[PDB]
């Protein structure tokens, strides 16, 4: 006999066992080490996605300055990615855009993202996955650096006493100009300080320090107050409004047109959507929409973009050397890798050499490109501005387009009356997409009449449509309290079953598995189980002093009470009038040396 | 080791000693520090603060609390509850759980036809006295429908809701039709034309044969199925043409093959598949099968018998101006290619209706007919027999319902066991005061639940109830709770064997000494009480003492002692070669632990 | 017990096939009377300590 586990797609469908394709969502076990190699590639293939060869010194540093943009060239095989923008173009989209939305549109937008900065706390910026603190030269949480940051300030001229972003934006600004800076003790220079500010460093997901950081957000509210009016933006937010995102447009589409045309869908995938984006771009978009409104946003919003026109790139872990035998092995740097070029291989030589320019001491003078994260809103709002395209030449013909952009994926949508202006429809939209940097991949890009396709793991069909996006906690890596971790759980299977992602004895299974996971984190077990660990014996001592065995907390020796109908519904006011009076007023006393307020917090 | 911060005056304050029992608990803290605590400390009364605070919080348990949970079902499409939308309704399935409305008229259609759909079925168990059987199954049923307390004699006519056990259950109470049919589940009608019956034959694996039936005229009708409306012709064995107005792939498929199939196009009606010669039953139990219904069934087990049905009905290419009125394979609303005599269309076909209402003659197999033939109803078109609860209902006449399981068996047996005790002379109380146990593998009762017992190793069961029930009796301790639960078994005749520590029936359920089940259970405090399934009995008599010593119920030749964990942990097969004075301990349940000695 | 052991030496005695780090285990069980039993496998002592037919143990190797 032979165990083929594939039969089962053949009498049935693919949307209700794709699931069992892909492995259970968690921490991969992969751990790609960013090293030096990795991203001199990844410079390499930018610096190559540049279709010109002009420069120009610069004043600041004494160095080129690729200039990719508005300049293209060697127009030969275009069919691989390019990165030369065409600004009238852009600005040309846009203008379609404001036309169909409307004319007060940006404005608007521009008018709330600003009113909604101006009552905004700088600590906000606390709130963050993580940064690059350019004084211990690490990467740390925002809250981390962000407290460096302000005693340095502190330290060389006085306390920051600002409180709010707009000072905040503008000490940095001061910054920048100021020749000496102290910090915990040593001091630092003009230059040296303002490399450090635009250092990024490798976590090859981007990771930028905190003088950008503000500039970023604001750029990133504004594109969001975008994004909402937009029907084709799937990003801000998944789910039940993105199934009705979905059909909103297919039956929109199916009133469209008439009955001689006949459609298809096609399945895109954004191929390095990174490497492909530049800010000069973006800063003149910026500047098209804020054109008409207060000065303020529009040196505001012209901030992050130069920011990121000039940023240093971090080169990983220098590379090593061996003897034959492998006796003995030394360690280098890798601002000293131009310093021993005669010994590296080839390969490792051919990728150094040509980069040496635009080295100043260990990082690489990075012109343009967007590596980040970032910008996500910005670039969606760029693709549908790509698929709001519309002239005389195609509705001569009677073919049009539309579809839906997330970040780096998409969904497009053509029509026609014919098996063949189909192929010019969509060269057509290749070409325009092209112009201005958004490529596409061919080995991961498929297209199919339109009762199929795919779009952020949510596999649509004619009918049963399947998501993936089943998300869980994790408490090792994040351990907070013994009081909010499974309210916090419970929170997330009810937002993933909303999605769909989950069914209830799905939901009922990762409930009993997640509080086991706990249950061993924390390293408590309920009072009928014949455990010896250290919380264990007072609790198996101070046990028999009650009743209400159901009251009692799973922190300490509790049974679950909560299930599908009661997850919003935390434990403690599940239990509450269930707690015998002691304990319950033994857990309630404010008087104690230490969402619902516990006596259960690990400060 | 102390991760957690503190306060120190908070710490001598509660007087929280380091090291209480070898736990340091410590500014810095451990996380026992909190166990510490919360279980010996100080002592507040701030609950209202609290519930004013997270007032919002606990309005929404008060909300949730304020429910009355309904009904769910599988089914598709054609603030308060945003909280619990998530609980309340997804894609495939949905509750309709109400919060204050109220209102009890189509749950109670449901019931009716459900019940009905019941007796219908019921009155197929014989050749001759079907209408008779029926008839008197009605007379004999009555329910609570709604809150009124009436008979299933009336609400059959006074209710008006086409479907195929209504019309088939009122036909023999010469009730009034509203000229709908029932081909399966679905639902059609006619338009226009007439015809007569006519036969032809059809082969089985290329040499059998067997006639069916047919008209030649033509004829248009209105069918119709579940989120999916229709018309066609049907002329001569073949359909002409058809449309569709209701937009759902699954639906119209099916729709089309039941039209198909009503209209008996396609060569399968000449020759059959393959896998009906795997049968050839056209026949019931002991009943006749027609070709149609047949068909129908070996549609019902799998879609790739749809997908074949359609690709008998020719496939052709679409041409320009017709994707918008095409067809797919899969039910695609538009495709390159399409099937023959097809539309397709938006909006719902607006159905006729008929106000001329008439009475049938039901048959041997119940088959209605109001005139021409053109049968209305029949049994066939009904899905398998299905067991639901039913309630508010009375149904007097045998054949009601079989009510026979072996779970109340063996309920019905504890139940004779327990009132056996009766607090008199010839009773258990009696014999066991006066220490003649052999009586008690005499009686009736367990001789009555004897057949419910594992027959290939009842030997060994017995030998070990009869252990049991002789060393608690002779001794005088005793717990008349595990009596009961292994006195079934002590009845046959005692054999050697292996033992496990579990007493099986024939259900493949079991019982087990010791412990609880959800076939028997019982615990201290509610002595008087004695579990079956859930359901609570009482006991007859009252005891404080005779349950309280159980020390003889847990094993055979031993009695519990003090827990000594010194003991070894041991299986119930060595237990034969242990001596005396030399204790052992012992799994008695789930984690459970209990030290025993001989004697 | 002692059934057993007494079995198994003639079974090795009468033949000649014996294997005398058998018997020498054995022996001391042969004292008594036969009996009727079930003989779960293991020779047990007066003090929890057993030995086993054909099988080396802690006690007997």
């Amino acid at each position: 006999m032979e165990i083929n586990p594939y039969l089962m797609f053949l009498n049935n469908d693919v949307t209700s066992l794709i699931s069992t394709t892909y492995p259970y969502t968690g921490p991969p076990p992969m751990s790609h080490g960013s090293s030096t190699k990795y991203t001199l590639e990844t410079i390499k293939r930018t610096y190559d996605y540049s279709r010109t060869s002009v420069e120009k010194t610069s004043k600041v540093f004494n160095i080129p300055r690729r200039k990719f943009c508005n300049c293209l060239e060697d127009k030969d095989e275009l069919v691989k990615p390019t990165g030369n923008v065409d600004i009238s173009s852009l600005l040309g989209l846009a203008e379609m855009m404001e036309k169909r939305m409307g004319e007060g549109f940006f404005k608007h937008c521009v008018m709330e993202a600003e009113t909604e900065i101006l009552k905004m706390h700088f600590s906000r910026l606390t709130e963050g996955r993580q940064t690059y603190d350019w004084t211990s030269e690490r990467n740390m949480p925002a809250a981390t650096a962000l407290q460096l940051t302000v005693d340095a300030i502190k330290e060389t001229e006085g306390p920051f006493k600002g409180t709010t972003m707009l000072e905040y934006c503008n000490k940095m600004i001061e910054m920048l100009d100021w020749k000496e800076i102290k910090f915990k003790i040593d001091s630092i220079k003009h230059d040296e300080f303002l490399i450090r500010a635009l250092t990024i460093n490798t976590m090859a997901i981007a990771t930028p320090g905190m003088i950008v950081r503000p500039f970023s957000k604001i750029v990133e509210t504004v594109a969001q107050k975008i994004c909402e009016k937009l029907k084709e933006s799937g990003l801000p937010v998944g789910g039940n409004e993105k199934k009705a995102k979905l059909k909103t447009t297919v039956t929109s589409l199916n009133a469209r047109m008439n009955s001689d045309q006949f459609a298809v869908n096609i399945t895109g995938d954004n191929s390095k959507w990174n490497e492909c984006q530049q800010p000069e771009a973006y800063l003149a978009l910026l500047a098209y929409i804020t054109k008409d409104s207060s000065d303020l946003m529009k040196d505001l919003c012209s901030v992050a973009p130069v920011l990121f026109c000039n940023k240093f790139v971090k080169l990983g872990q220098g590379i090593r050397l061996s003897n034959k035998r492998k006796t003995k092995e030394v360690i280098i740097k890798a601002e000293k890798m131009g310093k021993y070029k005669n010994l590296m291989r080839e390969e490792y030589k051919n990728l150094f050499e040509p980069l040496e320019k635009y080295i100043q001491k260990d990082v690489c003078f990075l012109p343009g490109g967007m590596l980040m994260g970032m910008f996500n809103m910005l670039s969606t709002v760029l693709g549908v501005s790509t698929l709001c395209y519309m002239d005389e030449e195609l509705k001569a013909k009677g073919c049009f387009w539309t579809g839906l952009q997330s970040s780096d994926d998409f969904v497009l949508f053509a029509v026609a009356s014919n098996w063949s202006n189909i192929h010019w429809t969509i060269r057509r939209f290749n070409a325009v997409c092209k112009l201005i940097g958004i490529n596409m991949s061919l080995e991961k890009s498929y297209g199919s009449l339109p009762e199929l396709f795919e779009f952020t793991s949510m596999f649509f069909d004619g009918e049963f449509v399947s998501n993936l996006a089943m998300e869980l906690p994790a408490f090792t890596t994040a351990g907070v309290n013994e009081g909010v971790d499974f309210t916090a759980a419970m929170s997330i299977i009810k937002t993933n079953m909303i999605n769909n992602s989950l069914s209830p004895s799905t939901a009922l299974m990762a409930l009993r598995i997640c509080l086991q996971e706990f249950r061993a984190t924390y390293r408590v077990h309920p009072w009928d189980s014949r455990v010896k660990g250290g919380r264990m014996k007072i609790i198996n001592e101070f046990i028999k002093t009650i009743e209400n065995k159901d009251g009692l907390l799973i922190a300490d020796g509790g049974k679950l009470m909560n299930n599908i109908s009661t997850l919003h519904i935390p434990e403690e006011v599940l239990k509450f009038e269930k707690m015998d009076e002691q304990y319950r007023n033994r857990v309630f006393n404010p008087k104690n040396p230490f969402a619902v307020v516990s006596t259960h917090s690990f400060r | 080791k102390f991760p957690i911060i503190a306060n120190k005056r908070m710490l001598e304050e509660a007087q929280i000693p380091k090291e209480h029992n070898n736990v340091a608990l410590w500014v810095l803290a451990s996380a026992s520090c909190i166990n510490y605590w919360n279980f010996c400390g100080p002592c507040v009364n701030n609950s209202e603060v609290i519930k004013e605070v997270y007032k919002s919080r606990f309005g929404r348990l008060e909300r949730r609390k304020e429910i009355m949970w309904k009904e769910l079902r599988f089914t598709l499409v054609d603030p308060e509850r945003m909280e619990l939308i998530h609980a309340l309704g997804g894609e495939t399935w949905i509750q309709e759980a109400n919060t204050a409305g109220i209102s009890n008229v189509d749950q109670r259609k449901n019931d009716i036809r459900a019940v009905c759909r019941k007796v219908c079925l019921a009155a197929n168990a014989s050749i001759m006295n079907a209408k008779s059987k029926l008839v008197e199954y009605i007379k004999s049923t009555s329910m609570r429908i709604g809150e009124t307390e009436r008979k299933l004699e009336e609400l059959i006519l006074e209710t008006d809701d086409v479907s195929p056990e209504v019309t088939l259950c009122k036909s023999a109470l010469g009730g009034q039709l509203g000229k709908t049919l029932s081909f399966g589940p679905m639902l059609l009608k006619k338009i226009s034309g007439s015809g007569v019956k006519v036969k032809d034959t059809v082969y089985i694996q290329g040499v059998r044969a067997v006639q069916f039936e047919y008209w030649s005229e033509q004829e248009e009708f209105y069918g119709e199925y579940k989120s999916a409306t229709a018309l066609f012709s049907r002329k001569e064995r073949s359909l002409e043409w058809i449309t569709i107005g209701g937009g759902i792939n699954e639906d119209r498929k099916r729709l089309l093959a039941m039209c198909m199939i009503f209209c008996r196009d396609g060569d399968y009606f000449k020759d059959a598949p393959a896998t009906i010669t795997m049968a050839d039953l056209s026949t019931k139990l002991g009943r006749e099968i027609p070709y149609q219904y047949v068909m129908m069934n070996w549609i019902q087990k799998s879609e790739d018998n749809l997908e074949a049905l359609l690709y008998s009905r020719g496939i052709v290419e679409t041409n320009p101006g017709k994707m918008g009125s095409s067809m797919g394979i899969d039910g695609s609303k538009r495709a390159i290619k399409s099937l023959r005599a097809v539309t397709i269309q938006s909006g719902k076909i607006d159905m006729p209706e008929s106000k001329e209402k008439i009475h049938l003659e039901l048959s041997d197999n119940l088959e209605a007919f109001d005139s021409s033939g053109r049968i209305v109803a029949t049994i066939l078109d009904l899905p398998s027999d299905k067991k639901v609860t039913f309630q508010d209902v009375s149904f007097q006449h045998p054949d009601l319902a079989v009510l026979r399981d072996e779970k109340t068996a063996i309920t019905k047996g504890y139940e004779a066991l327990i009132k056996r005790l009766g607090t008199g002379d010839n009773d258990i109380p009696s014999l066991i005061a006066k220490k003649d146990y052999l009586s008690l593998y005499n009686l009736p009762e367990v001789k009555l639940m004897a057949p419910l017992i594992r027959p290939n190793r009842k030997g060994v069961y017995s030998r070990v109830a009869r252990k049991l029930v002789s060393t608690q009796v002779t001794t005088g301790h005793y717990s008349l709770h595990e009596l009961i639960k292994v006195l079934p078994f002590t009845y046959f005749a005692p054999k050697q064997g292996m033992f496990e520590g579990r007493l099986f029936f024939s259900n493949d359920s079991f019982v087990e000494p010791g412990v609880n089940n959800n076939v028997f259970s019982w615990s201290k405090a509610d002595s008087s009480k004695i579990y079956c399934h859930g359901i609570a009995i009482r006991v007859p008599l009252v005891v404080g003492d005779e349950h309280m010593d159980t020390s003889l119920a847990l094993l055979e030749g031993f009695s519990v002692c003090e827990n000594d964990p010194r003991a070894p942990m041991v299986t119930r097969q060595d237990l034969i070669d242990v001596g005396f004075g030399q204790k052992v301990r012992l799994f008695v349940g789930q984690g459970s632990v209990r030290t025993f000695k001989r004697t």
